[PDB]
């Protein structure tokens, strides 16, 4: 029902080289590089529109 | 009738645990590949140092040879 969030030579070694060497932001600039290289969801406004529904509440009219 | 319903077979499994793919060289490859690194261009400047030494004589003795007439 219930978890313990952050209840967690060679480890010594590996935890020294990440922090000489910073694996884990080399890591983390992988994603950044990563996420440079997709397309960017930027619709061309206001030549494209975004996606509405037909219940969509705008401006008031008298039918 | 006709109403939003899940399907017959109901939805499939979603993944919904932390995916964590854990990656990279052990720490040994990477001191290894510096220290490697580090003594190849100990080599190559030891090698350019003592060329660049020499040349520095040989136009040390030619102003020396130069030197009179001036």
């Amino acid at each position: 029902t219930y978890k313990y969030v952050n209840l967690r030579m060679k480890s010594v070694t590996d935890r020294a080289a990440q922090t000489l060497l910073w694996t884990e932001l080399i890591r983390g600039l992988g994603m950044t590089l990563s996420y440079l290289f997709r397309e960017p969801a930027t619709i061309n406004y206001p030549f494209e529109k975004g996606p509405l529904s037909p219940r969509f509440r705008g401006e008031h009219a008298l039918r | 009738v006709k109403q939003d319903m899940p399907p017959v077979g109901g939805y499939g499994p979603i993944d919904y645990k932390r995916n964590l793919p854990r990656r990279g060289l052990s720490g040994y490859s990477m001191f290894a590949v510096g220290i490697g690194a580090l003594l190849f261009g100990y080599w190559s400047m030891m090698r350019w140092n003592r060329e660049r030494r020499r040349l520095q004589i040989e136009d040390f003795e030619a102003r020396i040879a130069l030197m009179p007439l001036l």
